[PDB]
């Protein structure tokens, strides 16, 4: 995702998947990566403490004034047309130069984007409508003219232009958090379980203090967590040995 | 490989009551002796649920939209369908997914599919043995980008029987929610014709599908010299959720006895 | 009249204190 | 208001800048329900007095 | 504390992550004032009965 | 002081540059289209 | 605002006032006269 | 209008673009690693842009950082250790690999 020689298009953008393996975020900061890191709905420096049940990675190329508008609450041609996050979004967004590599001479057409659209898109959603966009009243019919304009275009990209006209690839890292078991998780080995004392204990991503004991309540084939009328954690499931 | 086959007599839509039905587990969470407000896209109490049928003369699956999800319930005998189908455009311009019943295991696939105009599955019937024997499996016509495969564990089912009426008796419900496609089921033995019984029931998990495609509409796949068929006699419900509050009354073994419609 | 949510009070830090007299001692008054 | 009810889920999410302003949330609202228990309690102490 | 007094008139002025920010400090502001008259009432309820 | 000539050449010429600042839904609209009005009820 | 004869200087520079009227601002992004139009924080075309 | 008892300035010299991420509660290479401001840290940010004295030829020497290290810095703390780093577990007995 991050490190893939080439990413699709934001028109049409790849989702890669991530689910049931290790997750090592503290390699970033070994090895300095990204050059632009930044999380709207979490820190940057948490992604290794807490870890995620599913990750979603959305890698993409954007011209460099175009990656301020992709997050939540933004406006502009992207997060209005193309490529839009929803207002609760929370993830990250992260960005780099490859201007060395991707501009070719005096442009990239492999890289192309939506430049109009006739309403505000909604958020993750692929539009692959090519219909001639019409500013006035005049019939486009198809083609390009007076108020009349095709939505799709490309990227200039040359490796003369400016800090904000220069590509940065960008890659935005979505999440699902305690709404399934935790199949994405880094180097956190097992330790033997405790009975009958009072420890800190994290199991399956629940961290707290308790004593544990042998519980008599007798849980359904699919049911995991048991809650009392307090909402609270009653009885718990153990992941590795039921 | 695809037959278009068309020889049936249309029937007037009709209508049944869902009585007290469609309701589930929100989460695997337990608890017992308590009495909890839940609200999530739910089967409203005393609805009109949609009545189909595969008959003799009458075989009904066409492609039906999906939307908030969608309830399953079906009144049949010797697993007439034995599948469905779920997508968008569902020619292969984008990728669609695919849930068919094999004799021996259950068979979830994602690609790009191209549906036949009427897919449904070939049987051969008393030749020369006296038996019968499943042959032909026509559903898509080819797939190009696979993704998301799955086959659920092994098991025997029997595609025989003479049985008069419905026996058995099937309750699922499916979503699409923000790219996750949750499957909930449940099942109970029936006596009786064409008639849902009444009664309340809650349905468990099964599967849990995060394969994030866009599932607008969906379609059923049912069990049937290349063209013409018998189809067996069977009827399907299609109710359609709502986001309603519940309050559901969990019992001493962690079960759902009651529910109330706020 | 009645004299478990109870033990979960007792998780979020709320606490009941016994009283002085107990119950025999108010029959004995 | 806050991201989420559990101290935790802040700590393990937002950094020492942007937790505080998390947490600010919680402690003042659960301060406000102390308050208005305090409060209800010492009304029904008149009652039963 | 808000910018206005007027509900419509904050969602029609700040955007949407913004505009929350100002309607909190009316929905705490107004929450304390019914906790203060809810308050009065239960204190003077006692002088009447 | 500028250099501005008719002779200049591209970028040293004079250029009349005008910028456009506006708010959008943040207070009731000053600016809208002659079009939506409808009876009394 | 746009069209007028002669502007203000740089560091006198004028700000005009616009309300109580309709916009149409076609005609600018269309006209081939004018060396730079962009928007920012808009869509050229979308302020009509 | 209002005077403080104890002054102390900590002059130094970045790169261009590490100029940003100085400031409280900002994290980065500098922030993590040469030079780090408190989150209570009150004060005053200061830069200016000497390329037209301190840029020389290809470079200046004389100017120097700590790119690797193997924890976070505490802030306004100088570490004068120039032990390599490792990065894995082969020892790197002083010298580069």
């Amino acid at each position: 995702v991050f490190n893939a020689t080439r990413f699709a298009s934001v028109y049409a953008w790849n989702r890669k998947r991530i689910s049931n393996c290790v997750a090592d975020y503290s390699v970033l900061y070994n090895s300095a990566s990204f050059s632009t890191f930044k999380c709207y709905g979490v820190s940057p420096t948490k992604l290794n403490d807490l870890c995620f049940t599913n990750v979603y990675a959305d890698s993409f190329v954007i011209r460099g004034d175009e990656v301020r508008q992709i997050a939540p609450g933004q406006t502009g041609k992207i997060a209005d047309y193309n490529y839009k996050l929803p207002d609760d979004f929370t993830g990250c967004v992260i960005a780099w130069n490859s201007n060395n590599l991707d501009s070719k001479v005096g442009g990239n057409y492999n890289y192309r984007y939506r430049l109009f659209r006739k309403s505000n898109l909604k958020p993750f959603e692929r539009d692959i409508s090519t219909e001639i966009y019409q500013a006035g009243s005049t019939p486009c019919n198809g083609v390009q003219g007076f108020n009349c304009y095709f939505p799709l275009q490309s990227y200039g990209f040359q490796p003369t232009n400016g800090v904000g006209y220069q590509p940065y690839r960008v890659v935005v890292l979505s999440f699902e958090l305690l709404h399934a078991p935790a199949t994405v998780c880094g180097p956190k080995k097992s330790t033997n379980l405790v009975k009958n004392k009072c420890v800190n204990f994290n199991f399956n991503g629940l961290t707290g203090t308790g004593v544990l004991t042998e519980s008599n309540k007798k849980f359904l084939p699919f049911q995991q967590f048991g809650r009392d009328i307090a909402d609270t954690t009653d009885a718990v499931r153990d992941p590795q040995t039921l | 490989q695809c037959v278009n086959l068309t020889t049936r007599t249309q029937l007037p839509p009709a209508y049944t009551n869902s009585f007290t039905r469609g309701v589930y587990y929100p989460d695997k969470v337990f608890r017992s002796s308590v009495l909890h407000s839940t609200q999530d896209l739910f089967l409203p109490f005393f609805s009109n649920v949609t009545w189909f049928h595969a008959i003799h003369k009458r075989f009904d699956n066409p492609v039906l939209p999906f939307n908030d999800g969608v309830y399953f319930a079906s009144t049949e005998k010797s697993n007439i369908i034995r599948g469905w189908i779920f997508g968008t455009t569902l020619d292969s311009k984008t990728q669609s997914l695919l849930i068919v019943n094999n004799a021996t295991n259950v068979v979830i696939k994602v690609c790009e599919f191209q549906f036949c105009n009427d897919p449904f599955l070939d049987v051969y019937y008393h030749k020369n043995n006296k038996s019968w024997m499943k042959s032909e499996f026509r559903v898509y016509s080819s797939a190009n980008n696979c993704t998301f495969e799955y086959v659920s564990q092994p098991f025997l089912m029997d595609l025989e029987g003479k049985q008069g009426n419905f026996k058995n008796l099937r309750e699922f419900v499916f979503k699409n929610i923000d790219g996750y496609f949750k499957i909930y089921s449940k099942h109970t033995p029936i006596n009786l014709v064409r008639d849902l019984p009444q009664g309340f029931s809650a349905l468990e998990p099964l599967v849990d599908l995060p394969i994030g495609i866009n599932i607008t509409r969906f379609q059923t796949l049912l069990a049937l010299s290349s063209s013409g068929w018998t189809a067996g006699a069977a009827a399907y419900y299609v109710g359609y959720l709502q986001p309603r509050t519940f309050l559901l009354k969990y019992n001493e073994n962690g079960t759902i006895t009651d529910a109330v419609d706020c | 009249v009645t004299l478990d949510l109870i033990c979960a009070q007792k998780f979020n830090g709320l606490t009941v204190l016994p009283p002085l007299l107990t119950d025999e001692m108010i029959a004995q008054y | 208001g806050a991201i989420s009810s559990v101290l935790n889920d802040i700590l393990s999410r937002l950094d020492p800048p942007e937790a505080e302003v998390q947490i600010d949330r919680l402690i003042t609202g659960r301060l406000q329900s102390l308050q208005t228990y305090v409060t209800q309690q010492l009304i029904r102490a008149a009652e039963i007095r």
